[PDB]
């Protein structure tokens, strides 16, 4: 069994700030993490597949890092249209595709 | 550019079956694995089911094991899902995701999604 | 003093009960037991059966009552769903899978079977029917698997909206709770009719 | 995952004593444990299937008990042909049929 | 009273292949499952493989996946185990267990065993 946790819960920043979101796993998963941007009003999308491989078709503002049991995601600028809820999931352990709990983010 | 749209959202009573179908247009449906994802009204995402490129490997979430039946029809380029013996905790929002690979349980995650269709189980108008 | 002939040709209850493969509830198998001495004491004295309910006849008065025919039906159903195997009961099983007559006379056997019929991935050999046009008559079976016309749009053999598949399979798994573990069921029926009596209980001498 | 342990490794007794061996699991297995008697010269034999169910044809001297995570096998009479190595096996978790280490039993 | 006799053991060089057979005659063979259990020269027992009553579901031990192929013959009342790409850590003793049920991964345990056959992987005469 694997338990997936999300350390922060809510943030607030400005148009040109830099913020960090970190997602911790109960057991080693060897850099098999996935980040999703859940826009509140429409379909969620994928930002980073794999450890820190940036998905084709999104701005390079986002950048992740980390492997083993701790991971981190940072937003370079946090322009005002990027506020949403972000999720982390693992695809390595026996419980398939366990999502983390949300991180509501407000820009002000 | 690919489009993932589904239907069948509505109001049904507990213990009554309901069938959902999802239409995919923008890509090659014959050789991609497909999944279903559930968004609880006040919780986070949750995986439901998944089928391979062709129906040899089928997997279900633990909470829906022996209640649902996921199908696939490559001829019409659309997939289906059957909900049976519903209880009150299935009032959530369902998405129709697409896997990058061709197998069900691979490190490849869900690359394209679609807008959800809300379902409720109760006894009202 | 009483001296009766030797006990021979015993009924094969052992192979009916101590089997490995039981059919699904919607396709239960029926076996006719006749022309043998039937000792029901070995069934009762066993502690393996969690549920032992007899309707119309006390279990210990069977070893003297001589019938003519005994029918055995075997199937596998859920845990909290075995209560429907009783005369005058309602539910999915009674409505669409297996109907018992209101005046049924016999005994029902049920014991837990989580040690054989649960796969860690999921056992899908067992299916139960969900829909039918009408209720099953007492003691008949349905095997056809046509698409259930839920609404008024004709299915024409093609699955669609309001065109569902009637057979759904149990997702048996060792992790399941007590109410969702498989329960083997055997139903014994006793008949009296205008024919010579064949089955009897053992006559001790 | 799951882990399986054997508290005793070597035991000493006589023909007229009682011996108890305990087997401990890392996670709950819900009364799904099996005990095997492995003679050093022949094929090992099963004694107890399930938590406390005794197999047919073996002496009633062996008695098993316990549920959940901690289990124990008890022997009452210690007949002098009861020297062997005993293993406890779980059959409920994803790693299939995990065996505990040996438990040597000698009499003196 | 059931009989399980094995053969095919011996000594082979590393990297070579050898086959095992296990004949059953004391019971009905067409509707039980069977396994193979390995006993190290100086360690405890370890599961290796298993097959269903009919060759539908087959599982393998983690350390031997991609190397061992278990087979079954219902007509001749015998099963086989093809060992391929042997290394230096497979010099153990192999048993031919019998499952109590009819599936592979069930709470039911191994019922009847047989005397082990000795295999050796080294470069000698
Ligand atoms: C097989 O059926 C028998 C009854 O015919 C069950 O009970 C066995 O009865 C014998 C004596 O007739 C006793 O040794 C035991 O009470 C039972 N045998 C064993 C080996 O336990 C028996 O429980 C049935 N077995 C199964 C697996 O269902």
């Amino acid at each position: 069994d694997i338990q997936m946790t999300q350390s922060p819960s809510s943030l607030s920043a400005s148009v040109g700030d830099r913020v960090t979101i970190t997602c911790r796993a109960s057991q080693s998963i060897s850099s098999y993490l996935n980040w999703f941007q859940h826009k509140p009003g429409k379909a969620p999308k994928l930002l980073i597949y794999g450890a820190s491989s940036l998905q084709s078709g999104v701005p390079s503002r986002f950048s992740g890092s980390g492997s083993g049991t701790d991971f981190t995601l940072t937003i370079s600028s946090l322009q005002p249209e990027d506020f949403a809820t972000y999720y982390c999931q693992q695809s390595y352990s026996t419980p398939p595709y366990t999502f983390g709990q949300g991180t509501k983010l407000e820009i002000k | 550019e690919v489009q993932l749209v589904e239907s069948g959202g509505g109001l049904v009573q507990p213990g009554r079956s309901l069938r959902l179908s999802c239409a995919a247009s923008g890509f090659t449906f014959d050789d991609y694995a497909m999944h279903w994802v559930r968004q609880a009204p006040g919780k986070g995402l949750e995986w439901v089911s998944g089928i391979s490129w062709n129906s040899d490997s089928i997997d279900y979430a633990d909470s829906v094991k022996g209640r649902f039946t996921i199908s696939r029809d490559n001829a019409k380029n659309s997939l289906y899902l059957q909900m049976n013996s519903l209880r009150a905790e299935d009032t959530a929002l369902y998405y129709c995701a697409k896997d990058r690979g061709y197998e069900i349980l691979t490190p490849a995650s869900f690359d394209y999604w679609g807008q959800g269709t809300l379902v409720t189980v109760s006894s009202a108008s | 003093i009483v001296r009766f002939p030797n006990i021979t040709n015993l009924c094969p209850f052992g192979e009916v009960f101590n089997a490995t493969r039981f059919a699904s509830v919607y396709a239960w198998n029926r076996k006719r037991i006749s022309n043998c001495v039937a000792d029901y004491s070995v069934l009762y004295n066993s502690a393996s059966f969690s549920t032992f309910k007899c309707y119309g006849v006390s279990p210990t008065k069977l070893n003297d009552l001589c019938f003519t025919n005994v029918y055995a039906d075997s199937f596998v159903i859920r845990g909290d769903e075995v209560r429907q195997i009783a005369p005058g009961q309602t539910g999915k099983i009674a409505d669409y899978n297996y109907k018992l007559p209101d005046d049924f006379t016999g005994c029902v056997i049920a014991w837990n079977s989580n040690n054989l019929d649960s796969k860690v991935g999921g056992n899908y050999n067992y299916l139960y029917r969900l829909f039918r046009k009408s209720n099953l008559k007492p003691f008949e079976r349905d095997i056809s698997t046509e698409i259930y016309q839920a609404g008024s749009t004709p299915c024409n053999g093609v699955e669609g909206f309001n065109c569902y598949f009637p057979l759904q399979s149990y997702g048996f798994q060792p992790t399941n709770g007590v109410g969702y573990q498989p329960y083997r069921v055997v139903v014994l029926s006793f008949e009296l009719l205008h024919a010579p009596a064949t089955v009897c209980g053992p006559k001790k001498s």
